[PDB]
């Protein structure tokens, strides 16, 4: 018992340089008269769930959200319980 | 590990898309016997940087007395399966 | 840190060197010299086995914070007072080191100046 | 490795791994992929220019010079594939690949389980046996007087004929044996 | 003599880290570093304070060589941080244990590294020792949360930069186990700890503001250069090594010389005369 | 423990403090004492009790042996092989239990630093002075006599010693 | 023997030799286990300044901050019992003269 | 124009630096093809002789024998009494047993000497 | 003691008698079986020592060695089994008859209560391992090897016996217990100077010495296999033992005449170490292994300390256990290649782990291991040298340092890496030598729980 | 021991919501862990006595004489 | 039933093993079980003497 699923290999034309930095590449390359060749072959990297990207600081803070509430919430409970 | 075991099959489908997203060659008329010189009119930089497109697809390095002829989808495909130790 | 800016770049002589301080007798400033006092005696802090450098005049309110954290064992977080009393002693016991210093070090300003108001009376 | 190597490199071989070792070690200098592909196109145009270069003397002083900026320019420490002679795991899986002959000194009961891989082993066996006299006649005629010239050896021409010393070339242990 | 080794082994050490592409060599550089400054602590005559950072830095090192090993199996055995690309999202657990080890190592406040590094630091700043020493243990501070900037920026941030075929699976039980106790523990067993042991060293109590904050400021001085530095990689300009960058990444060149000066001398000469 | 003489081996009296809890928490310390006997003390001690009545069931005694003193290297004739023989094994069987007197006192010295725990400074003067007095003696005695070494080396070094010592005091006497 | 091709397929694969090659006199000093000469990015005199200035430098720093040691602007730690006369050392026949800490 | 790469002993020519490869002659490339002559033949016989079904032993390397005799028995027949043979013998057979001696007498000197005077504090030295 | 002298003796009639294809079953057995007795030999006592009768003594020292001695026997047979499987009934019986009477001279010569019978015995024991290098051995350097081996020894040795019945002479007596209770201190002169080099000579040869130890690699080298073990075991260990006799008589002359035997061991241990390290043979590597080992014994024994008596006795009897196991490994190897190389035949990990795990023990014990006897003896010795002269800790750190590199680079070539593709002829480890080497080892590891039966007389 | 996670070839991976709620999880316990630490014991890191200024100090608490004395 | 049998055969064992060796023939000889002796600190009973340590001093206790 593996992973033996037949998997598929996706459409070859979903790939495109649009919306990408390749885009970038691309315009500086033809800039100067040139073009890039495969561009196309690494457009993978921008395309499923690698589209968005985190910053460092956002790394950082993975779960600063809940863990603020359940701060406050607790903070607040202990000030409800110790003034009685 | 609990890696896949490739199979020739797996391997053909993997180069010709390597080779289809190589927008110097005509998707429509490149066939796995499709010689690189003759039967796409490439260079031998443009076959050295396919050589180097196969080698980052497969994750491992052709040696270069090898890559120098290696010049069919074929070929490369076989030499692969050689490689890899794969008989189906 | 600026002592020791003050120290190695300007005049070495007007600062004190750390390893022979005080160089200037106790009774120097005023006659009254109130005396340390010791609250552990020899013996129970010898029991007590705290450490030979724990053995300064904060020792029993150490003596207190082991007691403390030895008797209510299983809430470590029991006894806060007794842990800040001897944070403060030691506090207060740094501040006086600090006084003994500047103390050392305004005396010998004043005896430099002493000497040279001497030296330029004499060459007048 | 499979291939036999030739008496020298020609130019364009030169070139070519020159060519290799460049885009490589901007690969490891330059990270990025769009950073990566910018600059190799950069390079390519870079190393084309000078593609049409007709007399040979420009064209060894040239990639005499590159070589010497390529070792200034070499990024220390490029990425190696792992299975590669650099990598972390060049030889990793070597002390579990063991000879076939070693089967022989298996004893009877330890044959006894794996019959089948044994009978199809020993009719490996006798195929090799018939081969090698065959084999040796087929090298003996082919080979130049004086001795062989390069590393390559001749295929089977005849139907019943298997490729002159053929048994340590497909009887390799595995890549990976476990 | 005890003080001036390690405060050496700890600058040099995280210099050699600042610069490495293998992750695993990164984190023994890391631990090579951290063992320099448990020897400038012995050095400045404090024993226990030197005992609960080994304590603290095997729970945390520990982890962090088990995140990178979760890393490399993950990626078919690729050790180089050069194909790793975006595992934020792609390896969420050991994203998260990944940078709650790093937030331990550099001294983040209230971690299991606090209760130790935070101390060293106090008291090397506080006791009559070497200059050079003070000043390479702040700038091995501050190369430490450098280069654990490099690890996480170059391991997680980017755009994947591994092969296609992916293989990413973190859903193992005795995986996600192993890594979770471990994660505990560099939460809160400096603190468990720090307030179960019995008093064994006098206190700095008393402290200017800004010496008393000296690790803190080092140690974001160094996570904002390291990012700054980094952040330029993604710059469309390629530029050749400095004389610097060539030192920290041949490792001073002391493995070079060291390995082929006197064995090729020893060697040669026990053959030759002999 | 009627095993072992408590002269030889002093111990003080070991002076414990009372359990004096200032919290209603139970300590888990006591309730895994009180396990730990439940579970393990008492096999134990119904094992030890079967082992010592089958024993006693068949007791037997063995006996120290007793050596008689004879005349030392200091009365032998110079060329009395069997006189000197004799005083040789006395020597030996002498400079055996002077090696078992430094070891006890080595032992005591032991004992007393990993009890005073952080006072042994102080608490172990006594036991440092015991073992100075005994190492300075036992190294008078035996020290420097090589591989080699006899009862005539023995004595050899110890005449040498009071020549010594009988020069210095007739120099301090006429000094 | 490291310099070798690594992917000439050798008789000797670990130790890349041919059969009937000649072996060279010190094979068992270059072995791949052993000290190699293979060519270094930096030259061997450059990395041996470098080297050498490095240690030089930590060294002679090392001994320039031993002369200028670094410490807070405080006096000596006080002990009560005679700067704990008995505690370290004893000898409580000898009655030794008595110092005082001053308060301020 | 960069910094030129000056090889050494441990760190030698990269192939790609060297001028030789850049200095091309046809009598350099009848070398390389009697060079690749020679070591075809020694690999055609060394691989006829590898895959015989036949052969159950060592396929004896001559060369391997031969390094063996010129490292352990063919030096004294070969060796000649030199200035330079006679000069390294002597310090390297002579210079450190002496040396070593002197090191030990001195120390051993001062020892006795401080003994004698009863100043070396030898309290607690009763194993030796 | 005769009750150990007489079945030896018994051995060779019942070797003479037994069924062409029973001498070994027979000869090991009872070999063992002597073996056995001889462990009641290692109940000494602290006082003088076990005088048995007017001609044979033991004592704490001798005592071990006999059990050694007694013990070899059986392995060498077990190791000579193999390679005159193709030999004749006569011969097979004649190489027999001279491991047992080499054994018979050996006990004998371990007892001597007497110097000059020591000293017949012990120039006896030259004969019958000099017909087994000569007869028995493989290559054609033997016979060069046997007159290195002979020569040496007697040009050391005569003086000696010139030495001995001079000192018989002017004392009256040779007897040791005469010696040591009568003895008397040597005069600073000439004479007594060259009477001490010649009473000392014969014992510096056999260590050997640095610089007189030319003899030994070519003496083990080209000896059969029990040849190799019992020249590497027991026949060095034969002048040790003679200069913890006869150093009795030697001072204080000794407290400056061992100055250039001090320096000289000294430095040849980081001398033979360091050739260790680049040897093209097994046998060659391990002979030097052994020298370098001596030499510490020839330190301790010329320190003349307590200590440095224990760690030479200690150091003897692991270093001839070491050493015989390391022999017998490298005859399995060479008795498959048949070349005797240590670069040849490598990844031999791969084909025989039991054989690898064997090497992996004996290279340990050979790194000084703790807490191992090896280890044991090494630091007595060390401990003894460093109270001698503080110095000497460099020499001997050194030392450690090297002999830990060249016992592991012995291992990784051999065992570690790929194997030799063209060898096809390893066959499976048989059970005799697996149970040659448990034999081998077993013993060291159960003294390494009982040390004082092993640090001779000044425990 | 685990689930059955399959390869997706150039597209991310396949995530269960089990590992992602546990490092959400973890992340947010070692985040209020931090903040409860701060706001229950503030003086580990910023202190608790305030740094004493030598000047400030008078000459007579000193003992200090302008050369009056003596 | 497992977990039951494994801490019977691994843990149980060699505790009362090593307890036995160590209650009835390690602690018969002298000193080879020796103990930091406990602290005593100002107020505590002493349980074999019953006495009471006597109290401090009495500083001013003020903040
Ligand atoms: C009381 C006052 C308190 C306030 C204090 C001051 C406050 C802050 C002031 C700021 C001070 C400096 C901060 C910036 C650090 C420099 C970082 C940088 O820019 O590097 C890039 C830059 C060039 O980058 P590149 O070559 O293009 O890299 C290629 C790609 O980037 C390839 O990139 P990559 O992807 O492969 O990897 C990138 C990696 C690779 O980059 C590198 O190569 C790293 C190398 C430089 C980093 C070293 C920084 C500290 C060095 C300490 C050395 C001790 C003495 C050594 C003595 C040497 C002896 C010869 O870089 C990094 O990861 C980040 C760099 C580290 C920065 C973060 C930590 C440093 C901040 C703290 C410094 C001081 C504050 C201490 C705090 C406490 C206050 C006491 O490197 C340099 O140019 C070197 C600058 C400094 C080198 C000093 C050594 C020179 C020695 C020459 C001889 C001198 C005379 C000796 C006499 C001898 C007589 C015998
Ligand atoms: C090659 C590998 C090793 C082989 C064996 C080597 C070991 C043999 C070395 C012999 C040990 C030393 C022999 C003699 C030493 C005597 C002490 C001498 O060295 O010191 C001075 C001796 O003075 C001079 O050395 C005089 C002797 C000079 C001629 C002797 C030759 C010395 C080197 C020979 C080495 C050759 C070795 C091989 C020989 C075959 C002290 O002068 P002094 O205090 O007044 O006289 C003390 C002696 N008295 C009291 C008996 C009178
Ligand atoms: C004293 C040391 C004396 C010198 C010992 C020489 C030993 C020679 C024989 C060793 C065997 C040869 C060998 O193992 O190869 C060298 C081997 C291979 O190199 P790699 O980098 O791993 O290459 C792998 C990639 N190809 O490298 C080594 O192990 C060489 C190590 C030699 C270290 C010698 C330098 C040590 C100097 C220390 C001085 C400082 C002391 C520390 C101060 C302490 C403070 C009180
Ligand atoms: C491995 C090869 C080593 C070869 C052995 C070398 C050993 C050298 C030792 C000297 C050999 C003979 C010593 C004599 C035996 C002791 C007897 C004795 O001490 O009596 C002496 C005799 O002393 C001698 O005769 C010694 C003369 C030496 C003759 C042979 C010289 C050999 C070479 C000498 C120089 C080298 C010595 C050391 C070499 C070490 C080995 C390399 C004097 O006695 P009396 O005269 O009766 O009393 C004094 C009042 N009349
Ligand atoms: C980051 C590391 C540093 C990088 C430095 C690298 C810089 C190198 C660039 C320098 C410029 C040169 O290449 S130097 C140029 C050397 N001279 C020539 O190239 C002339 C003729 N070239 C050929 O004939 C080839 O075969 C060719 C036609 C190219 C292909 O042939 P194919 O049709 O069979 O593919």
């Amino acid at each position: 018992e593996h992973g033996h699923s037949k998997m598929e290999l996706p459409d070859y034309k979903q790939w495109k340089i649009e919306g990408t930095p390749l885009e970038t590449v691309q315009e500086k390359l033809a800039a100067r008269g040139l073009r890039d060749p495969w561009g196309r072959n690494e457009a993978w990297r921008y395309s499923g769930g690698f589209a968005n990207n985190v910053s460092f600081v956002g790394a950082l803070l993975k779960g600063f959200k809940w863990g603020f509430a359940a701060f406050v919430v607790a903070v607040g409970a202990e000030y409800y319980l110790e003034s009685q | 590990s609990d890696a896949p075991p490739l199979t020739l099959e797996a391997i053909k489908d993997r180069v010709l898309y390597v080779l289809k997203l190589y927008d110097k060659i005509d998707p429509e008329k490149l066939s796995v016997n499709s010689h690189f010189m003759k039967d796409l009119g490439l260079d031998s930089l443009d076959q050295v940087e396919i050589i180097m497109a196969m080698e980052d697809e497969f994750g491992f390095e052709i040696p270069d007395i090898d890559a120098e002829k290696l010049m069919c989808p074929q070929e490369i495909v076989d030499y692969i399966a050689d490689k890899k130790d794969v008989y189906e | 840190g600026a002592h020791l800016a003050r120290r190695y770049l300007g005049d070495a002589s007007k600062e004190p060197d750390p390893l022979r301080m005080p160089t200037f007798p106790p009774d120097y400033g005023f006659p009254e010299r109130k005396e340390r006092e010791m609250v552990a005696t020899q013996q129970e802090m010898n029991d007590a086995q705290l450490m030979l450098q724990q053995r300064d005049y904060c020792a029993h309110y150490l003596i207190q914070l082991l007691k403390c954290k030895r008797d209510s064992f299983p809430n470590f977080l029991a006894c806060k007072h007794e842990q800040h009393d001897w944070d403060y002693c030691e506090h207060l016991d740094y501040v006086k080191r600090m006084k003994e210093f500047e103390r050392e070090r305004r005396l010998l300003q004043r005896k430099k100046r002493r000497e040279q108001r001497e030296a330029e009376m004499a060459r007048g | 490795a499979f291939s036999a190597p030739a008496a020298y490199l020609t130019h364009q071989q030169k070139v070519l791994r020159l060519y290799k070792r460049a885009l490589r070690h901007l690969e490891s200098w330059c990270v990025h992929r769009d950073k990566y592909r910018y600059f190799a196109c950069l390079m390519r145009a870079r190393f084309d220019e000078h593609k049409n270069e007709k007399d040979m003397v420009k064209a060894t002083q040239l990639l005499r010079q590159a070589e010497e900026e390529f070792w200034y320019g070499q990024h220390p420490q490029p990425y190696i594939f792992p299975e590669s002679p650099g990598g972390t795991s060049y030889e990793r899986y070597e002390c579990y690949k063991v000879p076939e002959w070693c089967l022989d000194d298996w004893h009877p009961s330890e044959k006894a389980m794996y019959p089948d891989y044994f009978a199809k082993r020993e009719q490996w066996k006798r195929l090799r046996r018939e081969s090698w006299e065959r084999e040796v006649k087929q090298l003996q005629e082919e080979t130049p007087p004086g001795g062989p010239r390069t590393e390559a050896l001749p295929p089977a021409r005849k139907e019943g004929d298997l490729p002159p010393l053929w048994w340590h070339i497909v009887t390799r242990p595995r890549e990976r044996p476990m | 003599m005890t003080l001036c080794l390690g405060a050496i082994t700890t600058l040099f050490t995280a210099l050699c880290a600042i610069t490495q592409n293998d992750i695993k060599k990164i984190v023994a550089f890391s631990t090579s570093s951290q063992l320099g400054l448990m020897m400038v602590t012995i050095g400045i005559n404090q024993p226990h304070l030197a005992f609960l950072h080994i304590c603290m830095h095997a729970f945390f090192k520990a982890m962090l060589f088990m995140c990178s090993g979760s890393i490399i199996h993950s990626l078919n055995d690729e050790q180089d941080i050069r194909k790793m690309g975006g595992l934020y999202k792609a390896m969420p657990f050991t994203t998260t244990a990944l940078i709650i080890g790093s937030l331990a190592l550099t001294g983040m406040p209230y971690l299991t590294g606090f209760y130790s590094k935070d101390l060293i630091i106090e008291a090397v700043n506080m006791s009559y020792t070497n200059a050079w020493a003070l000043l390479m243990t702040l700038i091995a501070t501050s190369l430490t949360a450098a280069y654990s900037t490099r690890i996480i920026f170059f391991a997680f941030l980017g755009k994947p930069r591994f092969p296609p075929l992916v293989l990413i699976n973190e859903n193992n039980p005795l995986l996600i186990n192993s890594i979770k106790r471990l994660l505990i523990g560099s939460i809160f067993a400096g603190f468990i700890i720090s307030n179960n042991i019995p008093p064994m060293t006098v206190p700095n109590t008393t402290m200017p503001l800004y010496m008393k904050m000296t690790a803190l400021i080092v140690t974001i001085m160094g996570f904002m250069l390291a990012l700054e530095l980094n952040n330029t990689t993604y710059y469309l300009k390629f530029k050749y090594p400095s004389q610097t960058y060539k030192f920290s990444n041949m490792l001073g060149y002391y493995p070079s010389i060291m390995h082929r000066l006197p064995t090729y001398h020893n060697l040669s000469m026990s053959q030759k005369s002999a | 423990p009627d095993s072992w003489d408590k002269d030889v081996y002093p111990e003080p009296p070991r002076r414990t403090p009372a359990p004096a809890p200032q919290t209603s928490l139970p300590n888990p310390v006591t309730y895994l004492t009180k396990i730990f006997d439940l579970l393990v003390d008492r096999p134990v001690t119904l094992a030890r009790e079967f082992i010592e009545q089958q024993h006693a069931k068949n007791r037997y005694y063995y006996y120290h042996r007793e050596f008689r003193r004879v005349p030392d290297i200091t009365e032998c004739e110079e060329k009395d092989i069997l006189c000197m023989f004799e005083a040789e094994m006395q020597w030996r069987r002498d400079y055996k239990v002077d090696q078992e007197i430094v070891n006890i006192i080595q032992e005591r010295l032991k004992a007393c630093q990993q009890r005073e725990g952080e006072s042994y400074r102080q608490n172990c003067a006594k036991e440092l002075e015991q073992f100075t007095q005994v190492s300075k003696a036992f190294q008078d005695r035996y020290s420097d006599l090589g591989a080699h070494y006899s009862a005539r080396k023995c004595l050899a070094k110890q005449k040498q010693r009071m020549l010594a010592e009988r020069k210095a005091a007739k120099e301090a006497a006429a000094a | 023997q490291q310099e070798r091709d690594p992917w000439y397929d050798w008789d000797h694969p670990d130790l890349r030799l041919n059969w009937g090659e000649p072996i060279h006199w010190d094979l068992d000093m270059y072995i791949r286990n052993r000290v190699d000469t293979s060519p270094t990015p930096v030259s061997w005199n450059t990395m041996c300044k470098h080297l050498f200035g490095f240690v030089a430098f930590m060294l002679f720093m090392f001994w320039v901050g031993e002369i200028y040691p670094s410490y807070q602007p405080v006096g000596p730690k006080q002990y009560p019992y005679n700067d704990l006369y008995l505690e370290r050392g004893g000898d409580p026949t000898k009655e030794p003269e008595p110092v005082v800490h001053y308060e301020i | 124009s960069f910094p030129k790469y000056k090889p050494s002993r441990l760190a030698t020519l990269p192939a790609t630096l060297d001028p030789a490869e850049y200095d091309i002659s046809p009598e350099t490339r009848k070398a390389q093809a009697e060079r690749l002559a020679i070591r075809s033949r020694l690999k055609r016989e060394y691989l006829l002789q590898y895959n015989d079904p036949n052969r159950l032993g060592v396929i004896e390397d001559p060369a391997l024998i031969r390094w063996t005799y010129a490292r352990s028995a063919n030096i004294y027949p070969n060796f000649r009494p030199t200035p330079k043979t006679s000069l390294l013998g002597a310090l390297f057979g002579i210079g450190p047993l002496f040396f070593w001696y002197y090191v030990f007498k001195t120390d051993r000197d001062k020892k006795e000497k401080l003994i004698q005077e009863g100043k070396l504090d030898q309290t607690f030295n009763i194993s030796y | 003691m005769l009750k150990i002298i007489i079945p030896t003796t018994m051995l060779l009639p019942m070797t003479w008698m037994s069924k062409h294809n029973m001498i070994w079953i027979n000869a090991t057995v009872h070999s063992l079986l002597i073996s056995l007795i001889s462990l009641s030999l290692l109940n000494q006592l602290g006082e003088n020592s076990l005088n048995f009768s007017l001609t044979f003594f033991s004592d704490s020292l001798s005592a071990p060695l006999l059990v050694l001695t007694t013990w070899l026997l059986p392995l060498m047979l077990m190791a000579s089994q193999s390679h005159l499987s193709k030999e004749t009934t006569t011969r097979k019986k004649l190489y027999i008859t001279m491991l047992i009477l080499l054994q018979l001279f050996l006990i004998m010569t371990f007892t001597a209560t007497e110097l000059i019978l020591f000293y017949i015995l012990f120039e006896a024991t030259l004969v019958p391992t000099l017909i087994i290098i000569t007869r028995w051995g493989n290559q054609t350097e033997r016979l060069n090897a046997g007159l290195y081996f002979l020569f040496y020894t007697l040009a050391g040795s005569l003086p000696l016996l010139v030495a001995l019945v001079y000192i018989q002479n002017t004392t009256g007596s040779l007897n040791f217990l005469i010696i040591h209770y009568w003895s008397h201190p040597l005069s600073n002169s000439w004479s007594n100077i060259f009477m001490w080099l010649a009473c000392i000579m014969a014992f510096m040869v056999k260590m050997p010495l640095y610089g007189l130890h030319l003899w030994l690699p070519k003496a083990h080298v080209e000896a059969p296999i029990a040849g190799s073990m019992v020249l590497a075991a027991v026949l060095l260990k034969l002048g040790g033992y003679g200069m913890m006799r006869i150093t009795t008589i030697l001072n204080p002359l000794t407290n400056y005449m061992a100055y250039p035997f001090l320096m000289l061991s000294m430095w040849g241990m980081i001398m033979t170490s360091s050739i260790c390290l680049r040897q093209t043979d097994l046998k060659s590597l391990i002979a030097y292994s052994s020298v370098s080992h001596m030499a510490l014994v020839i330190v301790a024994i010329m320190i003349q300390t307590p200590w440095s008596f224990m760690g030479a006795t200690a150091l003897m009897i692991a270093h001839g256990l070491t050493s015989s196991m390391l022999f017998c490994l490298a005859n399995t190897n060479y008795e498959r290649v048949h070349s005797r190389t240590m670069i040849l035949a490598r990844g031999l990990q791969t084909l025989l782990p039991l054989m690898a795990t064997w090497w992996l023990v004996a290279s340990l014990t050979n790194l000084a291991l703790p807490p191992s006897i090896n280890l044991i003896g090494e630091l007595f010795i060390i401990t003894a040298s460093f109270s001698w002269s503080n110095i000497t800790i460099i020499l001997m750190g050194m030392n450690m340092m090297i002999t830990a590199l060249y016992s592991l680079y012995m291992l990784i070539t051999t065992q570690r890496g790929k194997y030799t593709h063209h060898i096809n002829n390893i066959k499976p480890s048989f059970t005799r030598e697996n149970a040659l080497m448990a034999l081998h080892i077993l013993p060291l590891l159960l003294l390494t729980l009982n040390p004082k039966m092993i640090l001779g007389p000044l425990y | 021991g685990g689930v059955h996670i399959e390869p997706r070839y150039r597209q991310f991976p396949q995530l269960t919501r089990s590992q992602l709620i546990q490092a959400e999880f973890f992340s947010a316990t070692m985040w209020f862990w931090i903040l409860w630490r701060f706001w229950h014991d503030s003086d580990a890191v910023l202190g608790h006595f305030p740094y004493p200024d030598p000047s400030q100090w008078t000459d007579e608490e000193l003992g200090i004489l302008p050369d009056d004395e003596d | 039933y497992r977990h039951s049998i494994f801490a019977v055969t691994h843990v149980l064992i060699p505790v009362w093993i090593i307890h036995y060796y160590l209650k009835y023939h390690v602690t018969a000889k002298p000193y080879t079980v020796v103990e930091r002796k406990p602290r005593i600190f100002p107020g505590d009973t002493i349980l074999e003497t019953g006495e009471v340590i006597p109290l401090m001093k009495e500083f001013p206790d003020q903040h």
